[PDB]
């Protein structure tokens, strides 16, 4: 009986809550390496804050 | 002039050609390796053995069965004529079940044949991605794959479901090159202009930013290349200087970068979301929605463009038609 | 590379098959005039 | 801010034009000549687009639509409130496009990078320049572009399409839309290989580029190798772009019927006319 | 190469036909070349002499005489009297040995036709109406004639069928429209052929953002709907009942008459004859009192 | 009301009853384009709905002669009407059938 | 001029020169048969003053015109 | 003229030769089968007088 | 003369060839287009016979 | 590698077959004219 509220505008924003969590985490992703940036101010993280570097097992000899 | 890594003019031949490593039980690999000499000067030169195992070999049984459905409905239709089979062919399908039928089962030459090739085609895809699943688990890799190609057999399975829902298997997609295309067309018309569905919008952003990435990323590991810079699992596990440049070209050009592992994130999750955003959009369509432009009228989509024409009252009531019917099954005498 | 000798030499042969080449072409022409004029 | 390994990358030198006069950066980004041009295009493009949306009915982001010219206005520029004013956004677009390109050749140089960047971006300006100048310019009036606006330029794409009755039958729209479902395909691909060998499940081992090759030699038959699928990544967003520059241009210019009969040809090929 | 275009909508929407420059031409010149000139008006006075005269009873000697001589060159060539008439006996409707003319026959019902075509469906032909050359163009048969074949034709939207909308008027789905995606399909066949025959496109009389949308389409629109409702008279009430009139070798497979359709007049114009005007030359023809102002002559 | 009074004096447009000098238009967006404001408004300015379908109350199956194989929706307009090949226009329906004990 | 045979391999020459000669000679042909005038093999057989000539001036008739009427 | 053949292969031009000349005679066949005048297959039995031929000049 | 110190010959002649074969191609096509001059066509009319576009109108 | 004398010899070639050119497409403008006048 919501007569402008519909399903698909329901789901739409739905999926903007989830593209908008997405990027977030790509963002972080993305600062695995070259973070913290050096700046004359001292170390910058911008926003989000960088996943730490990760550390690669390498495989035992082969 | 300069060399462009486009083309490799000195390949070099392994006498033997690489196996499989490891796991060969409930499966075993066909075949043996041999070179190609174009893949070899495109690519890599190996064509190689195949892997199937139990649901690699039910899988090609099944979808064989749907295309040899398929292909001898089309040839029964230009009544069995082998030219017309070549010369008609992509017009020619095999066409889903007749509407007032609705999900009860039709008979066979008015979509019995349409269905039982659609669901032995249903079944040889979800097979073939037990398949994958069960592959990359042998090679010790992760399930990025597998969940890849669920997103497209999730839009795959709206082409089922949407049909389901609106409570008729007349409109499924018709197995048929132009066919399929007819169907795509005057789905968009029943349903009052699919450019105004949100979803197919969504779609169609993600499958222009796979086209971007894909461009910008190939194009960036190229330019690299003359580095190493596609020696791709190295620069991840050991940053070379190949790695550096490439995040500082994006940096310097547009403001922000990726790494060389992050980047291929952003290829899986834009790829991903092409089909799961359009698999929505198909699902609300009929069902929640069922006129597109109308809905962009209401939520403010469409651009105001002055009257073409204006009706007066009576014309609103003579213009208005009638929803098709049924066709007429007589052919009527005039004589009285 | 290429000598003076041969090149004079070949400046024959090409003078020889161009003459040959433009006398059909233009006995072609004239048979095609004869036939339906252009202008 | 920069990155932690950026500093000695910062050198002068690479430009194309203006050499150390404007070779420098602000924040990330690096400016030079081309990034000067680049935004005084963007901005004067950005705003003239404003301004085309407060003369119009609506601020309304989705309903926004600064329209091109009437078709009589041929190749003339029109009265500013009457098209005029999206052929001005038009330079600009295309002055802010090239400097892009341009820009991004500056900095591959710098870099001691190859310049296949700007050319793969040089294929969505071909797109782009195909719509507003060259189609417009065989149709002889600026008219036929399309308009600037989030869903009036859609509603352009379905009238187009229909001028031609059924735009799928096109037959360079097919193999465009072959690329572009390819190039997907692929890009799925080849971000799941990556991810997978060097996002293993816990415990095992980081993956190698043989069992990358392995397993892609499972799913075709064949391997691509790791410069082949950067390659083939590259042939398919590009060639997709490139195909659907042919298939509107021949669309008005050379083919003005509709697109179902001219597969024509194809029912008379003699074998079987 | 070069392209002609026609703009009808508003300027950024790409409502527009375009024509190939050369191939309209080709077509346009062999359409004048051969449009037939009509003769000169003329009218003196007297009571009808006709012994069997039943459509063209309010109409001067002269005037009907020139009505035949223009049925003559537009149906059979400009002398060709024999085509309808036993030419010694011009009242009758038979042939000396007896069998039934049934090319009079036919015309007689051609003229009540034409005059329904011009008198009751103005609001399709306007000013510019039809003669008998806008079918025949000078042959006996017309362009476009169809019989009966399967049920699913689309044709038979200008015979018996009725209703070709699929386009819900709402936002949400409703029990008012359950069309299938293949009425949808139907549809679309349908109005491919409206388009050739006309030579244009769909954005001649629709905005396809919204296909259901008369506000935002041409005024064209209304005029093509108004062709519908003509051909089905002109088939159910004309054509279709000729059935027993004509021989055999005219009939379907079915033993159906032919079946006009919309390229039966246009051609492939979006008007028929590029619009040329002869209707008003020829008041026999007219079913109505006045055509654009100039009075039937009336004796 | 579709313009403001003149000042018979000296031709000048009267606002508010005060004189404008220049030459009065009345402002409009572009095109005198006006945003939609319902759903209802649209349709409000359509035709009516359209009739409810006729539907036959019972099937009476065609000749088998009228019958097409091809059961694709489009391909009289896609295909037939620009395909007149003999053998493939007799391919287009059934061919005729009869009980033996018929012939 | 015959320095000329000293820039380039004469071989290469010859297979350009063919390649242009070749390609020049099908554009005019398919030109010609594409014309109405030099449609040769269906009206090869017309004398001179049979074979059509393009019209110096279409006549037109004033309600008609070849295109509808625009916007 | 003789020492073409050592500037070229002769092994070689033949096939280029000959690959052309299948070319050429396949096109001229299919050019002429598809006219009205020579649609030989169907009319090649017309005597020369009865074969078709385009339309001509005359004109109003 | 030394402008031919500045540009390679065996460049420069392809070049100068490459823009006249280009240029007079486009002027015999342009003026085949033409109504005036499409010479396939109607190269026999007389100059009295062959087309001229239209006039100022003065009304 | 040039020479000013492979220079002035090239230069004289250049010149003379343009103005030969130019000699023989004012002739072509001449039989043009004389056919269809264009002013
Ligand atoms: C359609 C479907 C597909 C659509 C697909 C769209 C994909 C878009 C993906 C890219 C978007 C992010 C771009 C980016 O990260 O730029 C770097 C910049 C700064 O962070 P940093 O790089 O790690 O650190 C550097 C900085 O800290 C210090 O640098 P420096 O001192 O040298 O320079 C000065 C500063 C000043 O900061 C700024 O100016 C930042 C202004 C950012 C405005 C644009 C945000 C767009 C968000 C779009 C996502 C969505 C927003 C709703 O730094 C800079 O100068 C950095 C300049 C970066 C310029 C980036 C311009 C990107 C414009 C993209 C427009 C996209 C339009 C679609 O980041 C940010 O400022 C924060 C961005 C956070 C990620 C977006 C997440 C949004 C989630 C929803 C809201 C969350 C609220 C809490
Ligand atoms: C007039 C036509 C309509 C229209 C009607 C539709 C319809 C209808 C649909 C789309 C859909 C899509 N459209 Mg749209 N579309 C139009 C205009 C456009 C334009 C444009 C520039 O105008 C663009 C770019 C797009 C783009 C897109 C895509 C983003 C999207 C499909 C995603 C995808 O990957 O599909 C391709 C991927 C798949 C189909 C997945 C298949 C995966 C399976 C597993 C493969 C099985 C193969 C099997 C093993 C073997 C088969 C053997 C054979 C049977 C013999 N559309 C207009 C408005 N469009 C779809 C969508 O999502 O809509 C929301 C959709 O259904
Ligand atoms: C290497 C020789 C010189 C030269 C030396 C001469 C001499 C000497 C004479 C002419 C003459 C003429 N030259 Mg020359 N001329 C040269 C190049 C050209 C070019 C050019 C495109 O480069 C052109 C258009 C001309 C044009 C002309 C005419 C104005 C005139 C008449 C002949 C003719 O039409 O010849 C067209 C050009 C050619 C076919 C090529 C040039 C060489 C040929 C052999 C012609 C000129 C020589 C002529 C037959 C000599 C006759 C005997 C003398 C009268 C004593 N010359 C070259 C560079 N020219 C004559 C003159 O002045 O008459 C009023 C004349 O006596
Ligand atoms: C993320 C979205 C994109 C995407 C992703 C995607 N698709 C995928 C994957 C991924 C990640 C796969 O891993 C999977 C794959 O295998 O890739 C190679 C697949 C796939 N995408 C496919 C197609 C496809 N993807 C499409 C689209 C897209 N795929 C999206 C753009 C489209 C489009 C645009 O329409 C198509 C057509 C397939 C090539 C493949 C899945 C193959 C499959 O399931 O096959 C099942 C088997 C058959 C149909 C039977 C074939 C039978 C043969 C005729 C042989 C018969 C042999 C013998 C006679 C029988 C056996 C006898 C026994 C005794 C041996
Ligand atoms: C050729 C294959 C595909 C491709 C590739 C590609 N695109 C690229 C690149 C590559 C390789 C880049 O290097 C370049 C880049 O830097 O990316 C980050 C880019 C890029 N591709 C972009 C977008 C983009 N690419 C698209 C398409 C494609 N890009 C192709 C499918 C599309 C589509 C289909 O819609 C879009 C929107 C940008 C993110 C970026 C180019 C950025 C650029 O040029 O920046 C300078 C200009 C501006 C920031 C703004 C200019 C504003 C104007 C002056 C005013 C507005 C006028 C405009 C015409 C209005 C349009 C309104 C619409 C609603 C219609
Ligand atoms: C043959 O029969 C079919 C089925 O009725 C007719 O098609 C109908 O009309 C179309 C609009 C529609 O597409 C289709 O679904 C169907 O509704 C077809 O046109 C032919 O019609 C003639 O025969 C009809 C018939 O069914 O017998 C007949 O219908 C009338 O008579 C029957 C039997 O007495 C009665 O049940 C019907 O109610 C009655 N219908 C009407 C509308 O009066 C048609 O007669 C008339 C007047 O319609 C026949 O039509 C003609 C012109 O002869
Ligand atoms: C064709 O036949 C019709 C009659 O079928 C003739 O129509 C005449 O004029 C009408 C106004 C009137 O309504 C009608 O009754 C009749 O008088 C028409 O003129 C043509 O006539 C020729 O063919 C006639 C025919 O039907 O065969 C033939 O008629 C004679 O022979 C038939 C057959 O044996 C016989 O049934 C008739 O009664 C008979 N009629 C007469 C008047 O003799 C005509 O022969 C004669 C002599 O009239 C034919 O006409 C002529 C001039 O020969
Ligand atoms: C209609 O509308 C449009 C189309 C628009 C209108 C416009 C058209 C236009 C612009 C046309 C332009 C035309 C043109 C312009 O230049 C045309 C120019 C044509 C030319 C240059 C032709 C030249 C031909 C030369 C030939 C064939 C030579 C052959 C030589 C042979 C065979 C000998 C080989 C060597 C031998 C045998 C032995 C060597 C021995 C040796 C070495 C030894 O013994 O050692
Ligand atoms: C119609 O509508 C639109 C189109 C819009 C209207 C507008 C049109 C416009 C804008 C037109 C512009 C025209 C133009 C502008 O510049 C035109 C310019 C034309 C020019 C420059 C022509 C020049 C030609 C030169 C030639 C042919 C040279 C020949 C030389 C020969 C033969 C000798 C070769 C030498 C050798 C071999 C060396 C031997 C020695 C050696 C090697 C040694 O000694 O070593
Ligand atoms: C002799 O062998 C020959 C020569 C015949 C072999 C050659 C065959 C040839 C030439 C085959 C050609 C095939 C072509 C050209 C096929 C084209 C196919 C295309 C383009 C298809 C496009 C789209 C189709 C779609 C999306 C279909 C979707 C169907 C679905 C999802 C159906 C699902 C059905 C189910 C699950 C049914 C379940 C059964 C019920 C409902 C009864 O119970 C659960
Ligand atoms: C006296 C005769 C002796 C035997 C002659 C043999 C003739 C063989 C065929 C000649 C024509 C082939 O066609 C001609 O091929 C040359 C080959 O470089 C092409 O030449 C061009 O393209 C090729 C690739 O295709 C490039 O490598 C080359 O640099 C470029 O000049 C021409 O664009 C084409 O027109
Ligand atoms: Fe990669």
């Amino acid at each position: 009986m919501m007569e402008y509220i519909d399903g698909a505008q329901i789901a739409l924003y739905a999926f903007w809550l989830f593209f908008f969590g997405l990027i977030i985490y790509l963002r972080r992703e993305d600062k695995r390496e070259g973070y913290p940036l050096e700046s004359p101010q001292g170390p910058r993280d911008g926003w989000p804050k960088g996943a730490p570097k990760k550390t690669y097992v390498h495989r035992d000899h082969g | 002039l300069e060399y462009q890594n486009l083309f490799t003019r000195v390949q070099v031949r392994t006498v033997p050609e690489p196996g499989i490593p490891i796991d060969e039980s409930t499966g075993t690999r066909y075949g043996t390796g041999t070179f190609s000499y174009l893949a070899g000067k495109f690519g890599d030169a190996q064509i190689g053995p195949i892997y199937l195992g139990w649901a690699g070999v039910l899988s090609l049984i099944f979808g064989f069965i749907a295309i040899e459905i398929i292909g001898l409905n089309m040839w029964a239709s230009v009544g069995w004529d082998p030219v017309e089979f070549i010369r008609q062919l992509p017009w020619l399908a095999l066409e889903p079940p007749p509407p007032q039928y609705g999900l009860r089962v039709p008979p066979l030459n008015q979509g019995g044949w349409y269905l039982m090739a659609g669901f032995f085609l249903t079944v040889s895809i979800i097979l073939w991605w037990i398949r994958i699943y069960r592959r990359a688990r042998a090679l010790q890799m992760g399930s990025h794959l597998p969940w890849a190609f669920a997103s497209a057999i999730f839009l795959y399975s709206t082409f089922f479901f949407q049909p389901l829902l609106v409570g008729s298997w007349s409109e499924m997609v018709p197995f048929g090159i132009f066919p399929h295309l007819d169907w795509t067309s005057a789905f968009s018309i029943r349903y009052g202009n699919l450019y105004y569905n949100p979803f197919h919008a969504l779609s169609i952003a993600f499958l222009y930013g796979s086209a971007v990435l894909f461009a910008m990323h190939g194009a960036t590991i190229l330019a690299v290349a003359r580095m190493g810079g596609e020696r791709e699992i190295e620069q991840i596990t050991d940053r070379g200087t190949a790695a550096e440049r490439s995040m500082l070209f994006w940096r310097w050009c547009m403001g922000f970068n990726a790494t060389m592992e992050s980047i291929h994130r952003w290829a899986w999750w834009f790829a991903v979301l092409t089909t799961f955003t359009g698999g929505i959009g198909i699902l609300l369509t009929g069902t929640v929605v069922d006129n597109w432009y109308l809905w962009g009228v209401k939520h403010g989509l469409v651009a105001p463009y002055p009257a073409q024409n204006q009706l007066t009252p009576e014309q609103q009531d003579l213009l208005r038609g009638r929803y098709q019917g049924t066709a007429p099954d007589s052919f009527p005498s005039y004589v009285v | 590379g290429m000598t003076e000798e041969e090149a004079r030499r070949f400046h024959g042969y090409m003078v020889t098959g161009t003459l040959g080449y433009v006398v059909v072409a233009s006995v072609a022409h004239f048979l095609a005039w004869s036939w339906r004029p252009w202008f | 801010a920069m990155l932690s390994f950026e500093k000695k990358y910062r050198v002068r030198g690479g430009t194309l034009i203006g050499g150390d006069l404007f070779d420098f950066w602000f924040g990330p980004f690096y400016v030079g000549f081309f990034g000067v041009t680049t935004i005084f295009f963007v901005t004067l493009g950005t705003l003239l687009c404003v301004w085309g949306a407060a003369m119009g009915p609506t601020w309304n982001l989705w309903q926004i639509n600064i329209a091109p010219p009437d078709l009589k206005y041929g190749l003339g520029l029109a009265p500013l409130r009457e098209g005029g004013l999206w052929q001005i956004i038009t330079l600009c677009a295309l002055g802010a496009f090239g400097s892009w390109a341009l820009r991004q050749a500056e900095i591959a140089r710098k870099l001691g990078m190859g310049m296949h960047i700007p050319w793969a971006y040089g294929g969505a300006i071909l797109a782009y320049t195909t719509l507003v100048v060259i189609r417009p310019f065989l149709l002889g009036a600026w008219g036929h572009g399309f308009p600037y606006g989030i869903f009036s330029h859609l509603d352009w794409v379905s009238n187009v399409g229909y001028q031609y009755l059924h735009f799928h039958y096109n037959p360079a729209h097919m193999i465009a839309v072959t690329f572009f479902f390819t190039n997907c395909l692929a890009l799925a691909m080849h971000g799941s290989l990556i991810l997978s060998v060097t996002n293993p499940p816990k415990g095992t081992p980081t993956g190698t580029s043989e069992q990358e090759n392995v397993f892609f030699r499972d799913l075709l038959g064949y391997s691509i190798g790791a410069i082949g699928i950067h390659r083939l990544g590259l042939f398919l967003a590009v060639g997709a772009a490139v195909w659907s520059a042919i298939c509107i241009v021949i669309s008005g210019p050379f083919w003005t019927q509709g697109w179902p009969e001219w597969w024509n040809w194809w029912l008379n090929l003699p074998i079987w006319k | 190469a070069a392209t002609d275009t026609v703009q009808v909508g508003y300027r950024g929407t790409a409502m527009e036909q375009n024509y190939d420059h050369g191939d309209l031409k080709t077509k346009f010149a062999q359409v004048k070349l051969p449009q037939s000139p009509p003769p000169a008006g003329e009218s003196p006075p007297g009571p009808l002499p006709w012994k069997n005269v039943q459509v063209l009873n309010d109409i001067s000697i002269a005037e009907f005489n020139r009505t035949m001589i223009a049925m003559s060159t537009w149906v059979a060539g400009t002398g060709n009297c024999a085509y309808c008439h036993n030419v010694a006996a011009f009242q009758d409707d038979t042939l000396p040995n007896g069998k039934p003319l049934y090319t009079k026959i036919v015309a007689r019902r051609m003229l009540q036709m034409t005059r329904n075509i011009n008198g009751n469906y103005s609001q399709h032909v306007k000013n510019t109406g039809v003669t008998c050359y806008t079918c025949h163009m000078g042959k006996p048969l017309p362009n476009g004639l169809w019989f009966y074949s399967s049920q699913t034709d689309y044709l038979r939207h200008y015979l018996d069928r009725d209703g070709a909308r699929v386009i819900t008027q709402g936002v949400a789905p409703s029990n008012a429209n359950r069309s299938s995606t293949k009425q949808a399909e139907w549809t679309y066949a349908l109005m491919i052929s409206q388009s050739r025959s006309l030579g244009v496109n769909c954005t001649y009389c629709h905005n396809t953002r919204q296909f259901a949308s008369w506000r935002e389409a041409p005024p064209a629109r209304v005029t093509a709907y108004h062709g519908i409702l003509m051909l089905r008279d002109v088939n159910q009430n004309y054509l279709a009942p000729l059935q027993p009139v004509y021989p055999a070798v005219r009939l379907g497979a079915m033993g159906d008459a032919p079946k006009a359709q919309c390229v039966t007049c246009h051609n492939g114009a979006y008007k028929p004859l590029y619009g040329a005007q002869m209707a008003k030359d020829f008041p026999a023809m007219w079913g109505r009192a006045d055509w654009n102002g100039v009075p039937f002559p009336g004796i | 009301p579709t313009a403001w009074p003149v000042d018979p004096t000296t031709g000048q447009t009267l606002i508010n009853g005060r004189p404008v000098v220049g030459r009065v238009f009345i402002m409009r967006k572009t095109d005198g384009t006006v945003k939609y404001p319902n759903v209802a408004d649209v349709v409000a300015h359509e035709a009516l709905a359209p009739l409810p379908p006729v539907v036959g109350s019972s099937y009476q199956q065609a000749p088998i002669t009228n019958q097409r194989r091809m059961r694709g929706i489009m391909i009289q307009s896609t295909l037939w009407d620009m395909d007149r090949k003999r053998s493939a226009t007799r391919q287009r329906y059934y061919p005729a059938s009869t009980p033996a004990n018929q012939l | 001029m015959h320095r000329i045979w000293l820039m380039y391999d004469p071989r290469r020459v010859m297979v350009a020169l063919v390649g242009f000669l070749a390609v020049l000679a099908l554009v005019i042909h398919f030109v010609l048969l594409s014309s109405q005038r030099y449609s040769w093999i269906e009206n090869g057989t017309l004398g001179a003053d049979q074979a059509p000539v393009g019209a110096s001036a279409p006549a037109a008739a004033a309600e008609m015109s070849p295109l509808p009427p625009g916007r």
